[PDB]
RNA sequence: UGUUGUCGGCCGCGCCGGCGGCCAAAGCCCGGGGGCUCCGCGCCCCCGGCAGCCGUCGUCGGCACGGCCGGGC
RNA sequence: GGAUGAACCGGAAGCCGGGUUACGGUGCCCAACUGCGCGCUAACCUAGAACCCACAAAGGGUGUUGGUCGAUUAAGACAGCAGGACGGUGGUCAUGGAAGUCGAAAUCCGCUAAGGAGUGUGUAACAACUCACCUGCCGAAUCAACUAGCCCCGAAAAUGGAUGGCGCUGAAGCGCGCGACCCACACCCGGCCAUCUGGGCGCCCCGAUGAGUAGGAGGGCGCGGCGGCCAUGCAA
RNA sequence: CCACAGGGAUUACUGGCUUGUGGCAGCCAAGCGUUCAUAGCGACGUUGCUUUUUGAUCCUUCGAUGUCGGCUCUUCCUAUCAUUGCGAAGCAGAAUUCACCAAGUGUUGGAUUGUUCACCCACCAAUAGGGAACGUGAGCUGGGUUUAGACCGUCGUGAGACAGGUUAGUUUUACCCUACUGAUGACAGUGUCGCGAUAGUAAUUCAACCUAGUACGAGAGGAACCGUUGAUUCACACAAUUGGU
RNA sequence: UAGCAUGCGACGCCGCCCGCCGCCCGCCCCCAGAGGCCCGUGCCAUUGGCGCCGGUCCGGCCGAAGUGCCGCGGUCGGCCCAACGGGCGGUGGAAUCCUUUGCAGACGAC
């Protein structure tokens, strides 16, 4: 049909953001450090390089900023390789938007 | 079978009623459904349709299903049928090729929907009738399958089968 | 939707060879060559031993597919007949007061009609394929158009007749032209 | 399932040959929004499903609309297949916002090949056409069959398509003749290949 | 209706619009006659300057109507058309972005003509020895560079065009001394022969007599007289409005 | 594609998904032109309407009609077809599976070492090219 | 003053397993009879012993993770 | 949520935080499925609960699918092609004239294996050819009729094209089932503000409900001069 | 003769809704057309579409939407009057009659009347209809309507009144924004020559000759295609000539 | 007819430039009906003996621009800063105005 070869692709999947570092004086850009709870398999991190993490910016749920901004980054590289990974965000995030569950 | 299609529910019952020498007398009318949730409802359509009762002047004794009846295996079901389209309900006598009682409903719901146009509110059918393979009368898919059982023709359309990849 | 389908096979006659490549078929016999493309749904077109059998087959069928297969078989029969036996349409000039003078320009392969209905401007249209026109004048009556390819011969025949149409008054009134007198044809010795 | 065309950190070349125009545009708009810099190549060879007359009327209602009503300045209509694809992208992206306009400006559509992007173009995960006009399934129309009925840029584009295809066919034919030679001396030196203790556990993982 | 009523063709054309300043003072052709005749002896255009108008008597020709055979007046524009220097051969490529020039081969002699070409054209009015135009290479080092350019050009099949200019000091009535630069396409037979003839035509001047025959049908291209700014009646041909 | 659909035996088919979580199957009983019963020797039988389950090239040697014992016998006769199956056409998954098993120490040293040698082979291969070349 | 590990509470998650409900049963092997098709294959149905394992209700049993908030022995 | 939208849907809101959901939605714009099993449509139908807002009728349609019933079939059909039809008697009426063939009786049989007082073409009228029935060639289904779906048709308007847009077509339409997901301030959960339940020592604590114009009822902030108390001021 | 407070809580009035009325269409087809439902004509009945007449409503404005008609100037629709290509005929030619596709270009000049509308006259290929706030007053015009003066008729005791007629009876503003027409005009390594994504549209129609006093036709009359000439209308341009200044 | 502000080409190219490099300071962050250093000290990192890749001299093919790649013979090298830049430094090779006018023109422009 689809000719399943395929690959797999599944949404799962939650993770948490450890903390986002926005630094300058003027040489560095920005870092975000990410922890998926268990997930991607050593094979499925490795085969890949290239996770998109899309997190909805959903009311969470006092009155939140409910906006039509869903943000999706890309995972650069493991640093943590059997767990934790480095990530970057391209728009830049919401407020202190550290914490909130990360998903694909 | 996996995520239903319509297991027929054998409801034996009553009609439990009054201090007069009367009482209602016995029925099944054997109805195809998904478990009790359809039954309860199924009875009020049977009770409105045939006898007129109430809701309360139907009482239900027990329910028995049917458990893989057919063993996977086969018949091309004759169905006597009602479809609601551009007015009320019109009769149809459909005899179609299928697997089973699970499949017959869907092939009817899809053919009453496409073929007959039917949209939601609709209730089901009147009956479903096994028949023998040589007997199956009218028309296209089933006639070919009847011929396949004959055989020669299990072994015809392998003749596309084995003719996608190549020999 | 569905329904279902099967193979049809045609014997090739001894005076005809066939060769198939891609979905183009070439049919060749002593009246000449004919090359046509049979692209269609789920449907393959092949020569099962050249000099034996042309096969058309498909693994999928419906009322539309069966119509296309029926057109395809008529086209191949038509090709087989054209390469051994030829096609002819035979066509007659009619003029009811003004002599119409029709002839062939072999260079720029075309048939040109002068003094059509008193028209100063010559009417011409080509000849498609290696179709041949003979004008066997006599009074200046009979035109015979012969070829292997029916499609291209017929377009050429239809075109000569088409060349004469006038639509401006009176379907009844003006019969000046060249009209198809055949359909077309047998083959032959003599 | 995994989308096998999609992310690369930088690439981005897309083959449009007998791909479905709105399906290809949808992934391209998503890659552009992600911050990719997208080059669609072979825009003349891209396909749209549907019967020619009904595709021809849609564009034609724009062509009568090209004329009037008049300041000048736009509403505007592009005759040619890359620019038809660019018109498709400038509806796919939210086309009133700086994030969308900045995504639009990261797209290029090129007709034939530009002068050489000889890193291969890649197919989009089943974007491609054959079936999506289904066998039959009525007509399809190529953008280079649409734009012959709408005009140049097309016409030059299909003449440059022709030359770029003819020369790269010739250059392919001989590079393949040397590649086959290299393959045959490579396979014999894997048939041979010296020995193992560790080494043949890897080809027991093909 | 609505209105009204008594309805008119609309004054002054829309294919002749924008009614606006032309970008440069000297006309520019966007397309040419087709290659259907002799090689690039056929330069596809020539230039002159309009002197005025005069008038002619001719022995005519036609025969269908009443007045015939015989003497007639017909009206004439005189142009001074001095011989014009085809300076260089410009090599245009077909690309799917339009034509692109590749390189240009130059004669040994434009030399007041390029100083005039640097007068609006470029700017500042030519007094003590300036603007500058580059000098030729060492001769046959530069001719082999040029003939290596000819090789690429005459293998890849360039749509041949000519840079030419009017050597204006051959006119008198513009008392002016300045050259006017133009792009003229060269049209003819086969493309290699067309490059060869264009080469043999830049290494010496061309007169009117080598591009147009007497009687020949010529399209003439110019820029109209300027008025300045106007209202609608004398700019689009609309009515005056009447009451006293 | 509308494809292969049918009604015959011998033709192995491979999965375009379901529950199970497996799976490869061959069609035992044939039961119009949509519905068919697919089974396997060491796999569960199912009757599906299965457009979108596609059949592979390699075909196994049986005739029409199979109950369970008969099917088993056929499988025994064949086998070999499963190997083609481990490899190739549909089929593939045992060579792939050999892939997935590998992000693991012992497994990682077997890999550097395939690599290390692979290099020695590149170097020999390269020397050969140099002698061939000029 | 900022951060990170955690113990306790709350909620989410996926996966595995058992028993009873449909007197359990698809089942298969063994054994007996009937029918259709009467061109024979093949199809069907029923009954006893028996590997076997099924889709669904209910219920219980086992694990591993995350988020948020706080600091009974 | 519905493109926008006083009154449609979800929902009734203190503030915040997190979790899960409702309505509705999951090709891109836009988070989240280019989801599964099946079937219909190719018109760009068509992306639509409701709306002045989203039109489409009477009537028609061998488009296509599907259901059914009757009759006809290898005691050979339906169609096509080909082939057989003497005589009573140029059928009785009527009328210039029917005489097979204006109109109207009447439709039998000898002689026969088949062979109707005839199906359409004729000349003023007279002039021939085919055909009922029967047969061959061919070989398999045919015909009649009800019912239903979608589509098609009916279908013309004013500055410029859209179902919100790109715009799809074995779907990104439609219907019948189904799986997983998304998504509010809702609901839960955590911490906290009023009133009230009250409780306990001028103060602390437990739990519930708690948008708001007109507006009632009540606590408080600020202005300016006065008095008693109580200070501040060479930097007010 | 007016004045004041207000109201779009309520009219005239433009707009919006409706669409009975109006315009146009489909269906059915009694019937008429010598015979013939469907060359044409076509009732009753019936379903619609438009929104451009009229009516209805009272949503919008009464701290103000300038009136009718006209003119000029831009643009559009199609239910097409002509022109192109068509089909039918009760199409012999031939004038035509009805209808199909089709909005590119055309669709005029005058006499009465303020008129719109309409009547009339010669023209013409034909002198189509319908929208754009009844397009068009920060353009014009100002004849009607619709102030204050006055007459007549009718009504009223009278002031005064009439969808009754008549003579006279005013047209403000220096453009901030926006719109377009037209001229300027930075960034970028420079001027110039260019390309051409794309944006505007240019040619319309007639008469006559060749053919031919032919075809077709009892006759009377009376065609076509190209091939030729010229001119109506529109566009661009120049100014030797002729004409103005 | 208009049209480099489609964010283009070419031609012609110049009171100090710029061609080629030492040393330092900011921005993004493979090809592909499976594949992609011999002896050593040393926790490291540094740091030393000694076939396959990376700039190079010299040239060709898509290239017709922008733009790239791939080879006969050797040299600096291995088993941070590409696309941009911003300098401390070495070695080495024009136009507006003006004045008078117009084919041009309200000014500006031409």
């Amino acid at each position: 049909m689809k000719g399943r070869q395929g690959q797999r692709v599944r949404l799962y999947v939650r993770g948490t953001i450890l903390g986002y570092k926005r630094s300058k004086s003027n040489q560095y850009e920005n870092t975000s450090l990410l922890q998926i709870e268990g997930v991607n398999t050593k094979e499925e991190v490795g085969w890949y390089a290239g996770k998109r993490i899309a997190y909805v910016y959903k009311a969470k749920t006092k009155s939140n900023d409910s906006t039509i901004r869903c943000i999706w980054g890309k995972v650069t590289r493991p640093h943590g390789n059997s767990g934790v990974v480095r990530a970057k965000f391209r728009s830049n995030l919401p407020p202190t938007s550290m914490g909130k569950k990360v998903r694909v | 079978m996996g995520a239903f299609r319509f297991h027929q529910y054998q409801v034996v019952g009553r009609g439990l009623p009054t201090p007069t020498d009367e009482h209602p007398k016995i029925y099944r009318m054997k109805l195809w459904a998904t478990n009790e949730v359809r039954a309860k409802s199924k009875f009020w359509y049977f009770l409105r349709k045939l006898k007129k009762v109430k809701k309360s002047n139907g009482q239900i004794l027990a329910i028995n299903e049917i458990f893989e009846k057919n063993p996977t295996t086969i018949k091309n079901y004759g169905i006597w049928l009602r479809y609601q389209s551009r007015t009320g309900y019109h009769n149809m006598y459909k005899e179609y090729r299928d697997t089973t009682l699970n499949g017959a409903v869907e092939q009817m719901y899809t053919e009453m929907a496409s073929r007959h146009r039917v949209r939601f509110p609709c209730i089901q059918i009147i009956k479903t009738a096994t028949v023998h393979f040589k007997l199956c009368k009218r028309d296209n898919t089933k006639q070919f399958h009847k011929s396949d059982i004959k055989f020669p023709l299990v072994y015809r359309k392998v003749r596309p089968p084995t003719r996608k990849l190549k020999t | 939707m569905k329904t279902i389908l099967a193979s049809e096979t045609m014997e090739i006659p001894e005076g005809v060879t066939v060769q198939v490549a891609a979905k183009v078929v070439t049919v060749e016999g002593p009246r000449g060559k004919l090359t046509r493309n049979f692209k269609h749904l789920n449907l393959d077109f092949q020569l099962l031993e050249g000099g034996r059998k042309l096969q058309v087959d498909a693994w999928f069928g419906t009322r539309r597919t069966m119509a296309a297969i029926r057109t395809a078989i008529s086209h191949v029969q038509n090709l087989i007949t054209g390469v051994t036996k030829g096609y002819r349409y035979k066509m007659r000039f009619v003029y009811a007061h003004f002599p119409i003078n029709a002839s062939i320009t072999n260079s720029n392969t075309a048939i040109e009609i002068r003094n059509f209905l008193g028209e100063k401007k010559v009417r011409k249209v080509d000849m498609l394929e290696g179709v041949t026109i003979l004008r066997s004048e006599k009074v200046k009556d009979e035109l015979v158009l012969d070829g292997n390819d029916i499609e291209l011969v017929s377009r050429s025949a239809a075109l000569i007749n088409q060349k004469c149409h006038v639509k401006n008054k009176d379907i009844r009134k003006f019969l000046d032209g060249i009209y198809v007198s055949d359909k077309g044809t047998i083959t032959e010795d003599a | 399932m995994v989308s096998g065309s999609g992310v690369c950190a930088k690439r981005v070349v897309v083959d449009a040959r007998h791909h479905m125009l709105g399906r290809l545009a949808s992934i391209v708009a998503k890659e552009l929004l992600n911050g990719q810099r997208v080059v669609v190549v072979r825009c003349e060879e891209i396909c749209m499903s549907g019967g020619l007359v009904r595709q021809k009327m849609k564009y034609l209602r724009f062509l009568r609309k090209r004329m009037n009503t008049k300041p000048s300045h736009g509403p505007i209509h592009f005759r040619a297949p890359a620019k038809i694809l660019w018109r498709t992208i400038r509806g796919m992206i939210p086309h009133k916002t700086a994030r969308g306009e900045a995504a639009l400006a990261r797209l290029k559509a090129y007709e034939g090949v530009p002068p050489p992007y000889d890193r291969t173009k890649r197919m989009v995960i089943p974007d491609a056409l054959k079936v999506l006009r289904l066998q039959p399934g009525h007509r399809y129309c190529l953008l280079g069959q649409l734009s012959k009925e709408v005009g140049w840029n097309y016409a030059d584009t299909i003449r440059e398509l022709e030359e770029k295809r003819k020369e790269k066919a010739k250059v392919s034919y001989d590079r393949r003749k040397q590649l086959a030679k290299l393959r045959v001396k490579a396979e014999k030196a894997a048939e041979e290949k010296l020995g193992t203790q560790l080494e043949i556990l890897a080809p027991i993982k093909y | 209706m609505s209105h009204r009523k008594f309805e008119h063709p609309r004054h002054g054309s829309l294919g002749f619009l924008p009614r606006k300043r032309c970008s440069r003072h000297r006309g520019k052709v966007k397309s040419f006659p087709k290659d259907d005749q002799q090689k690039p002896c056929h330069l596809t255009a020539f230039l002159g300057y309009k002197a005025g108008m005069t008038h002619i008597v001719r022995e005519v020709e036609k025969p269908g109507s009443k007045l015939h055979k015989k003497e007639t007046c017909e009206a004439v524009t005189i142009i001074e058309t001095p011989p014009l220097v085809i300076v260089g051969l410009v090599a245009y490529v077909k690309t799917p972005r339009g034509l692109r020039t590749l390189n240009s081969v130059w004669a040994q002699h434009l030399s007041e003509d390029v100083r005039r070409r640097f007068y609006k054209n470029w700017c500042k009015s030519k007094k003590k020895a300036f603007t500058k135009y580059a000098l030729k290479y060492d001769s046959d080092a530069g001719k082999k560079e040029i003939q290596l350019q000819l090789e690429k050009m005459k293998k890849y099949a360039t749509i041949v065009r000519v840079i030419a200019h009017t050597q204006i000091r051959k006119m008198k009535g513009l008392k002016q001394k300045k050259a006017h630069l133009m792009e003229i396409q060269v049209n003819g037979g086969t493309i290699a022969d067309k490059v060869d003839y264009g080469y043999k035509f830049f290494e010496k001047e061309v007169p009117v007599e080598a591009v147009f025959q007497k009687d020949e049908m010529v399209d003439i291209i110019g820029v109209t007289k300027g008025k300045g700014y106007e209202g609608v009646v004398t700019r689009w041909g609309v009515t005056r409005l009447p009451r006293k | 594609m509308p494809f292969k659909r049918f009604v015959e035996i011998g033709r192995v088919a491979l999965v375009n998904y379901g529950k199970d979580y497996g799976r490869l199957v061959v069609i035992v009983d044939v039961v119009d032109q949509n519905r068919a019963l697919v089974d396997a020797p060491d796999m569960v039988r199912c009757q599906i309407n299965f457009k979108r389950l596609s059949l592979t090239d390699i075909k196994i040697d049986i005739k029409r009609v199979p109950k369970k014992t008969t099917l088993i016998k056929a499988m025994e006769e064949a086998d070999v077809k499963n190997k083609w199956e481990n490899s190739s056409w549909g089929k593939k998954l045992i060579v792939q599976k050999r892939r997935a098993s590998l992000n693991d120490f012992d497994r990682f040293k077997v890999m550097l070492a395939k690599i290390k040698r692979g290099g020695a082979i590149r170097q020999e291969l390269a020397k050969l090219k140099k002698t061939a070349a000029a």
